[PDB]
């Protein structure tokens, strides 16, 4: 009982780190997002100006 | 795309270029 007491109590915090990971992909993501829009504005830019 | 392009000619038109330089009827 002692053992799985460990295994209780280390998923429960492991699963709390796995919440953490997908929060900084989704930060990331979402920046990527705004840099992506700049960028297509500038494509659309250029092929204004050749 | 890149070199996506039509073009268009533009030709000097003027007396110089159509032979009408110095075109007189009278000494």
């Amino acid at each position: 009982a002692n053992r799985f007491t460990s295994n209780i109590k280390g998923l429960t915090q492991a699963a709390r780190n796995a919440n953490d990971g997908i929060s900084v992909a989704q930060t990331t993501e979402g920046a990527l997002s705004e840099i992506n829009n700049n960028l297509q504005r500038v494509r659309e830019l250029t092929v204004q100006a050749t | 795309n890149d070199n996506q392009t039509i073009t268009i000619d533009l030709k000097q038109i003027d007396a110089k270029t159509l032979g009408l330089d110095g075109f007189s009827v009278k000494n």
